[PDB]
């Protein structure tokens, strides 16, 4: 079980943030089985953006539910999250993390850094 | 309808300490599906225990965690050098999933 | 698995029913028999079995059962009163249930009348509620006959999804328990039974030129004096112990 | 000395021929049927068995091809004069299924025949295939299979491919009792009708 | 020796309503020929169930019921904004016959 | 199968009430039928009065029994029932009804009002 992330590093003010999850050694398309997002601002907790299920139901943050979208593509095992409008303040680690029911998250990626300015 | 943690935990090595995370909200239902992580600078997050007491594969049986009410712990036997990390919580609530502010560990010596 | 409006039912024949395998899917919740044992389930062969499934609430476990009525036995899924069969059900939370609500799972609310047993009503027709005809126009005394569940992680006993089995258990049969076997002993003296040959004697190595559909011979006063292994395929030449 | 469903010595057989036109009847199943049929280029390929033999009751249907032989118990809506194409023409519609089974076939000229039996909701099969009117001589059909069915049977009709000819025999059986002789092998090697004549 | 009624009960037309009556004591006996009367005011009361679940000849199929240990139930399906009535039960006891409290249905809308 | 009734509809204290009941489509003189008596006080419940058989069996309320007497006469298809010693709280709407065994009672009647005062 294994979720590589890879995209932009550096972002300009009201620019659009696309980053790209690529996993293997597991299927999504499966009941239980979710893949999700969250991000690390610095001196901050983990905050929850976005999770997709294996039925193409998309939930977000309700803080950010205007601002993310997030799609699959189950014959490339990615999963892909946008966020629009990001702001000088929009600097943070983003994840890339299995979600289930027992266990909210696991299998956590080693996170991409994106900077805004 | 925010998890709140304590700023940090310490203690000698080779003891117990404790890193609580209380619900302050109804939202969180039964608050039966808490998740404790262990977060080492410089790498992704870890998974200790789940569903308020089991381990995960990989996980040392120093670690385990319990639950009182709206309010999970996570305890730390046998305390070691190498436990020095940001530990966070995590519970359902009714829309959405939150983390609690992170606790941060450090060991005597 | 279907919705509890739309349950699902396949067909069960011409198979070893072990029962033991269903006891292994999860801890434990409900389970209920009717007209037979539990324990006399791996041995009972059945003209006819029907496996019908469905997903439901918690607190809606208790009304698949004779002589029940609430909801689901009325509107859904009703049982007959001399139902004969084993009902199993079990907790299914960390599979269905979603942090917004699973919506996709779906129950009848409004209905004319009640349902016979083991009929279904797939229907999506507007339901008329008064004296007036609404044209497709859900407005007043005018309804979409469906609701959905919303099953969450929040959610405490009774609330959380329960997936439901129904085994409807009804001439030859054809759906038999599973047989237990020992190991086979020659040349020693021994009682024994050979897929059915009751008898007894010492049982040693033949030489009967046995063709490819018999299963065992007779002797002069048409008495059995050999059988055929149903594992091996061997030949046993049976004799009176000394 | 056994009382059995056996076809008596030297009685009339129905003598069915398959070209240009072909015999293809539906014939009366009494207490079982005696089939046979003699040909080169593999033209029977199959028969129904039932009552209403049509989508209105089940019916069994045993059909072979090069690979297989498939039998199926279902409300068949068969043609008026069902056959194979040498893709099936036997019916149109299979609208409710109990039973299926599948196995290896069951099919000089080649001489096939075959018995079928209906007891006690179990259809039985006994056949024999010999290199070669009926020929003269004695030979014992052993079993194929025993299915459990469950189904009645009064009528049934022999499934011909279009596209060569052959001719098949019908005779049916009779709670006689007959004589039977095993050689030292266990196989029948004669009989005795015990109601043809004085002597027997 | 009084059989027990809920005061009312209600619902929207096209839901499932259950009136319950319950005895209270074993002057019932076998408690197997229980009545329900659907009464509405300035009309003479008729008779919906008998024996427990039989409906008479110009009844509804709406209407059914059933019994479990000695309380009865009366099960009216689909309801209709014209099934507002006083609804009553009645059973023998050891020498008399008694009638319930009688519950109040109202139809939302 | 219909039941009509008639008598006083305003009576004096420690008076009589006399209410009769004629019927018709129906014979009280066959096996498992009679008729009987219910009354319903305002805010109520329906309450057993008194029952009469074929046979000219006659049962009363275990709380009334010394107060009432019911009769028939099968000639003119009536049955008569009588309570004595009318209270100022006995004012209620009076029942005819027929009486079976596996349906206490039906065929009711409109009723017939009685005020005591
Ligand atoms: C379902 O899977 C589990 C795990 O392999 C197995 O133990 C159980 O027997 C299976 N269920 C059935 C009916 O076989
Ligand atoms: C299964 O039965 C066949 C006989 O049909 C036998 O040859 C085979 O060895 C058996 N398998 C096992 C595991 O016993
Ligand atoms: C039928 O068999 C009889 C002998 O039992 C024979 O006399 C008769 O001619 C046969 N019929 C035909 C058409 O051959
Ligand atoms: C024979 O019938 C079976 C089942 O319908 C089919 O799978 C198979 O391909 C057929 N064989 C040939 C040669 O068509
Ligand atoms: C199909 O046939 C079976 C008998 O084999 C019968 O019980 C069943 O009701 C039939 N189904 C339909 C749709 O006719
Ligand atoms: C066969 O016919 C008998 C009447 O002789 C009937 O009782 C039986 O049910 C029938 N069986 C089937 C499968 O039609
Ligand atoms: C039995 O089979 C053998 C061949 O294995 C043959 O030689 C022998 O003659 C047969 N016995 C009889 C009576 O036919």
């Amino acid at each position: 079980i294994t979720l590589k992330e890879s995209g932009p590093t550096l972002v300009k003010p009201t620019q659009t943030l696309t980053l790209t999850c690529t996993f293997s050694g597991f299927s999504v398309t499966t009941s239980g089985v979710g893949v999700g997002w969250i991000r690390q601002p610095p001196g901050k907790a983990l905050e929850y953006l976005a999770l997709i299920y294996w039925d193409d139901d998309k939930r977000y943050s309700t803080s950010l539910k205007s601002r993310l979208t997030i799609t699959k593509d189950t014959s490339k095992n990615q999963v892909v999250l946008t966020m629009t409008n990001m702001d000088p303040v929009d600097t943070a680690t983003y994840y890339c993390a299995r979600h289930t029911i027992p266990s909210i998250f696991d299998y956590w990626g080693q996170g991409i850094l994106v900077t805004v300015s | 309808p925010v998890l709140t943690q304590p700023a940090s935990v310490s203690g000698s090595p080779g003891q117990s300490i404790t890193i609580s995370c209380t619900a302050t909200s109804s939202d969180v239902g039964n608050y039966n599906y808490v998740s404790w992580y262990q977060h080492h600078p410089g790498k992704a997050p870890k998974l200790m225990i789940y569903e308020v007491s089991n381990r995960p594969s990989g996980v040392s049986n120093r670690f385990s965690g319990s639950k009182s009410g709206n309010t999970a712990s996570l305890t730390i036997s046998g305390l070691q050098a190498e436990d020095e990390a940001d530990y966070y919580c995590s519970s359902y609530t009714s829309s959405s999933l939150l983390f609690g502010g992170g606790t941060k560990l450090t060991v005597l010596g | 698995f279907a919705s509890v409006y739309a349950w699902n039912r396949k067909r069960i024949s011409n198979c070893v029913a072990d029962y033991s395998v269903l006891y292994n899917l999860a801890p434990f919740f409900t389970f209920k028999c009717y007209g037979v044992s539990p324990t006399k389930l791996n041995d009972l062969c059945f003209t006819n079995v029907y496996a019908d499934s469905f997903v439901i609430r918690g607190d809606e476990v208790r009304q698949i059962a004779p002589g029940q009525t609430g909801n689901i036995a009325d509107y859904n899924y009703k049982l007959p009163d001399d139902f004969t069969g084993c009902v199993i059900a079990w907790n299914s939370n960390k599979l269905d249930s979603k942090v917004s609500g699973n919506y996709n799972y779906l129950y009848r609310l409004f209905r004319k009348s009640n349902l016979k047993p083991f009929e279904r009503d797939i229907s999506t027709e507007i339901y008329q509620a008064g004296n007036k005809p609404c044209n497709g126009v859900a407005g007043f005394n005018c309804y979409f006959p469906l609701r959905s569940y919303s099953f969450r992680p929040t959610y405490g006993v009774g609330h959380q999804p329960y997936r439901v089995v129904v085994l409807s258990f009804e001439a030859p049969a054809t759906v038999c328990g599973p047989k237990k076997s020992t190991n086979l002993v020659k040349n020693k003296c021994v009682n024994f039974n050979f897929n059915g040959l009751k008898g007894t004697g010492v049982l040693t190595e033949s030489n009967k030129k046995f063709l490819p559909f018999q299963q065992f011979g007779r002797d002069i006063a048409d008495t059995t004096d050999a059988v055929r292994d149903p594992q091996t395929l061997e030949i046993l030449d049976i004799t009176p112990c000394s | 000395s056994t009382q059995d469903l056996f076809l008596p010595f030297f009685s009339n057989v129905t003598w069915f021929h398959v070209i240009k036109r072909f015999d293809n009847p539906v014939l009366p199943f009494n207490d079982g049927v005696y089939f046979a049929s003699i040909e080169k280029s593999n033209i029977i390929r199959g028969w129904i068995f039932g009552t209403t033999l049509d989508s209105k009751t089940q019916s069994l249907l045993i059909v072979n091809n090069a690979t297989n032989v498939v039998i199926k118990v279902c409300e068949f809506q068969f043609c008026n004069d069902p056959f194979l194409d040498h893709e099936f023409r036997v019916y149109s519609s299979a609208n409710n299924c109990t039973f299926e089974y599948v196995s290896q076939p069951f099919l000089f000229k080649n001489l096939r025949e075959f018995v079928f039996k209906n007891i006690d909701g179990y259809f039985k099969i006994y056949s024999k295939h010999t290199p070669i009117d009926l020929p003269q001589g004695f030979s014992a059909l052993e079993p194929l299979v025993d299915l459990p069915i469950g189904i009645n049977i009064t009528r049934f009709q022999t499934l011909l491919a279009l596209h060569g000819a052959a001719a098949y025999y019908v005779g049916y059986l009779q709670p006689r009792t007959f004589l039977l002789k095993y050689n030292e092998n266990g196989t029948i090697t004669d009989a005795v009708d015990c109601a043809l004549d004085p002597l027997s």
